[PDB]
RNA sequence: GCCCGGAUAGCUCAGUCGGUAGAGCAGGGGAUUGAAAAUCCCCGUGUCCUUGGUUCGAUUCCGAGUCCGGGCACCA
RNA sequence: AAUUGAAGAGUUUGAUCAUGGCUCAGAUUGAACGCUGGCGGCAGGCCUAACACAUGCAAGUCGAACGGUAACAGGAAGAAGCUUGCUUCUUUGCUGACGAGUGGCGGACGGGUGAGUAAUGUCUGGGAAACUGCCUGAUGGAGGGGGAUAACUACUGGAAACGGUAGCUAAUACCGCAUAACGUCGCAAGACCAAAGAGGGGGACCUUCGGGCCUCUUGCCAUCGGAUGUGCCCAGAUGGGAUUAGCUAGUAGGUGGGGUAACGGCUCACCUAGGCGACGAUCCCUAGCUGGUCUGAGAGGAUGACCAGCCACACUGGAACUGAGACACGGUCCAGACUCCUACGGGAGGCAGCAGUGGGGAAUAUUGCACAAUGGGCGCAAGCCUGAUGCAGCCAUGCCGCGUGUAUGAAGAAGGCCUUCGGGUUGUAAAGUACUUUCAGCGGGGAGGAAGGGAGUAAAGUUAAUACCUUUGCUCAUUGACGUUACCCGCAGAAGAAGCACCGGCUAACUCCGUGCCAGCAGCCGCGGUAAUACGGAGGGUGCAAGCGUUAAUCGGAAUUACUGGG
């Protein structure tokens, strides 16, 4: 139930880096990104409204990984939880397990840190998990297991770490290879670059 | 009652009343084999006995299985399901056969005596059961039929007609 | 059917000429009350009627005739013959 | 009822055995159900290797 | 299980007599139109169930294998 | 904190605004179908034929109710094979227990199904004219006999099923008798009403050396209550049709008797002449009702399948018996149709219990494992039965999860498709390279669901009593259907794990070739007539994902039944 194809191109319908593809390379500059989706992508379509809506939804869906249905899921969590819809929605993608993981820099990729996760190699609060859909609780804790704890792609991926802006609300040492979660993802946060409301009003139809 | 019959590997216990009986097989509604009881779709191997149960007489376990082609195994015993239905239509078809067939046998060829003598040793035609069933089918391949009906030649002024034919 | 449980049958049969018995009996001795009361013989009627009340309340308890229905007989009877008097 | 066969070729004659869907072709005033293509007696249409669903017919092992 | 017959151009149909595969309808072609119809001038169209054998001629002989329409018969 | 939620679009016209239908985006299913297919968790699964059904199982249990013992196990022990104490030949209800039988309880629960049912049901709220085994509080009793049956024999009918006559016998079976009241009846006074035992042990006491006696346990009968269940009555609610308008003679009251556990036309007899009806009687058509489920912002509209309360049915039609309770799913009697047995006289059976066959259908599974869990039945109990239930099997069937790999990789490879042929694109995708190994797979380890229950010991009450017994701690051996469990650890290698729809507008996504109003698509508009973004094929693309489509189905959009909310 992952896309587990040719990663990059979905850079390119949305014309922009969704960070899938992160281990060497600076600029992607091995797609000509934002130029070519398909073979028309030489076009330059003026895109229905809806055509945003559906954008929208694919970019975020895209950037977690996420598949629709259980993405919808979620939608009906940020109808019910509390508070703006669009945020809670967002704050609650962040608390996926791998997207926590590949956030601790674990993982050079948010599908690698999944790789890591899947194989059990992940160990939450002191327990170990396999489910990357996990809903990371508030003040938690996270380590890479001792069977896989820093071996091989690991510190490599962790050296990525200084490469990001370093998020706020997570934290890390390292030495463990600790994820201690403590508050959910504030909206400004977030990458910000996505327009939640939009997708709101998708499913809002 | 201890009698034993060859089958193609990979039939039905259905099939197997056939070889008992074509009625047999349409008498048919259980099946046993060695106290246990099997549904029509056992595949029937090793010399195992079979444990027939019947009643009467229907179309039975092919009904719509075998004319399905599906788990009731040959495209030999299931004939006799076949025309075991066809024969009720077949009844009612007689019936609008001798209807059509009246209409054309006096329209043109004349009487039903000159009718009768025709098919009866002209195609293949066994009895006035099949003959005057003849149209709920057209097994004959009629008209070829009504050119049987026609087969007569008195044509000396038809010769008249290839001439013309010629001119 | 099958259950040697079946034998509730016989043996409920073997219960009911028994209780189908008292009940004739039971009849009776009313249908003399009555017969008594047609008579219009109030003392006689009033002996019938000592001549039931230990069958009638014996066969309540004893669980034939529940015992409303023999509170009822003896009750209305007793109505028919006061009037009787 | 009367009812429609999808797609070019089709073995169907006379009897048979057919399963019908629903939906209709408005093209054809009267016709108001679909032969079921690839499904019973129905043949699957004849070298089809797009929306086979529809049709029937089994993913080509070529 | 045995016995008896049907399979002919795309549809319906002619046939055939062990000898050199047709009629009719659609269909296509040409004129005309943007393309049709009407009208006008042309036309083709098939491993004869398959297959080998008797075949210079088998399509008419022969089964073997096909389906197809009857009939009897296994009633454990 | 416990509801804070309501979107429009295509389409008639030359064009527009109107009105206005048809269609779509969504939500959803006890689904089927097509293609396709890795595993797992959990739910779900005959909506049609209330069609017929082979076979196995679905209700038995109690010796601590009884005479007895048909079996085995032993123990008193006749007699015997010889290792003269080796077993044995064998007799024995005498003990552990228990064929058959009498009796208690259960079979009226559990489970199924929705045919019937438009209210005799159900929902809601009320009420009086009642009964209620098992359980329980309270108070008394629990005396004194007798007569039978079965069992079992004998004889005996009958193919069988299944009885016949003769005697034999027990009981907590049965039936008088005495004794009754806070019991019933009765104005009162008066009258009547029941029943039994069995079990453990234990002193001295006493033996007809059965035992009486004691005390403990329970069973027994009565009566007033509790609770539980049940019958019952009324108001209102509970489909569609007026192209059904009149319907009713136990019908509507009363009286009187009878009947019910109980009110009553519930039923009879006589009397009255009423009763119902446009706020829809009667009739017809359809349907099991509800908590709820579905959709919707709401009000509403459809539905009532799983879980649950109720109701009705148990091959068809009908009746009744036993019993606290049924007018009785695996009871009875009768009629019918039906299937089976027959020695053809006469008998047997009802899967709409679990599975399972066939049949019908678009379509829905295993003739699995188990009493370990709860619950129920019986038994003081230990136990036994339990297709309730608990699990397993069966199918993507719904919901949910995870995986089918991860990182690098430009030479923009090959091949493929487009090219304005110079390229683009496929596409970092691949290869190649370096890693990780959930699940698959293999091999080790392995909670919880387990509480109880049995044996022992101590104590505490129990009494005369150390003891029996009950209560409680403590000790011992134990009980897992699932189950090569869940979960965990090692292991080999990316190894075994991607389809489906769509791509003219609605609506995400384009080109080339083939066909040329043909072949074909289509939900609506429509496309196809030799340059097709719509048909088929390719590439590419979008969406979705072990699913994806299609059809069916309800609601939404539809303020196109409008109460909210229209003319």
């Amino acid at each position: 139930a992952r896309y587990l194809g040719p990663k990059l191109k979905l850079s390119r319908r949305e014309g922009t880096d969704l960070f899938l593809k992160s281990g060497v390379r600076a600029i992607d500059t091995k797609c000509k990104i934002e130029q070519a989706p398909g073979q028309h992508g030489a076009r330059k379509p003026r895109l229905s409204d809806y055509g945003v809506q559906l954008r929208e939804k694919q970019k975020v869906r895209r950037i977690y990984g996420v598949l629709e249905r259980q993405f919808r899921n979620y939608y009906k969590e940020a109808a019910r939880l509390k508070g703006n819809t669009g945020e809670n929605l967002l704050a609650l993608l962040e608390g996926r397990l791998d997207n926590v993981v590949y956030r601790m820099g674990f993982g050079a990729t948010r599908a690698e840190a999944r790789q890591l996760v899947s194989h059990k190699a992940i160990m939450v609060n002191g327990r170990v998990v396999n489910i990357a859909s996990y809903q990371v609780s508030p003040n938690d804790v996270v380590s890479i297991r001792e069977k896989a704890k820093k071996q091989s792609r690991v510190k490599a991926a962790l050296e990525l770490a200084e490469q990001r802006e370093k998020p706020t609300w997570l934290e890390v040492d390292a030495g463990k290879m600790e994820g201690t979660f403590k508050r959910k993802p504030e909206r400004s946060d977030l990458s910000a670059d996505i327009n939640e409301h939009l997708i709101v009003e998708l499913y809002s139809k | 009652k201890g009698d034993v019959v060859d089958l193609p590997a990979g039939s039905t216990p259905l099939d197997f009343a056939y070889h008992i009986h074509s009625d047999v097989g349409h008498r048919c509604i259980g099946a046993k084999i060695g106290g246990r009881i099997v549904p029509f779709t056992y595949q029937l191997q090793m010399g195992d006995q079979i444990e027939i149960i019947t009643q009467k007489q229907p179309n039975p376990s092919r009904d719509w299985l075998n004319p399905n082609l599906g788990y009731v195994t040959t495209s030999r015993g299931r004939s006799k399901i076949h025309a075991w239905f066809r024969k009720q239509d077949r009844d009612k078809n007689i019936l609008a056969g001798r209807q059509i067939l009246d209409d054309e046998l006096e329209h043109l060829g004349i009487s039903l005596k000159e009718a009768e003598k025709h098919l009866l040793p002209r195609y293949n035609f066994n009895d006035v059961d099949e003959l005057l069933a003849a149209i709920g089918g057209g097994d004959i391949r009629l008209n070829q039929m009504v050119n049987f009906l026609q087969s007569q030649f008195n044509k000396p002024s038809a010769e008249e007609q290839d001439a013309a034919a010629l001119k | 059917n099958i259950k040697s449980a079946k034998k509730r049958a016989i043996q409920s049969e073997k219960a009911r000429k028994h209780n189908a018995s008292r009940r004739s009996m039971m009849r009776t001795f009313i249908k003399k009350v009555y017969a008594a009361i047609e008579a219009g013989d109030k003392a006689a009627a009033q002996k019938a009627f000592n001549e039931m009340q230990p069958i009638v309340d014996r066969q309540a308890a004893k669980g034939l005739i529940h015992k409303n229905k023999a509170a009822r007989h003896k009750a209305n009877l007793t109505a028919q013959i006061n009037k009787l008097a | 009822v009367t009812s429609y066969i999808g797609g070019e070729g089709h073995n169907l004659q006379e009897h048979s055995v057919i399963l019908i869907r629903g939906g209709r072709v408005k093209d054809l005033p009267g016709v108001r159900y679909h032969t079921v293509r690839g499904a019973l007696d129905c043949s699957g249409v004849k070298d089809r290797k797009q929306a086979r669903s529809k049709y029937g017919v089994k993913r080509p092992k070529a």
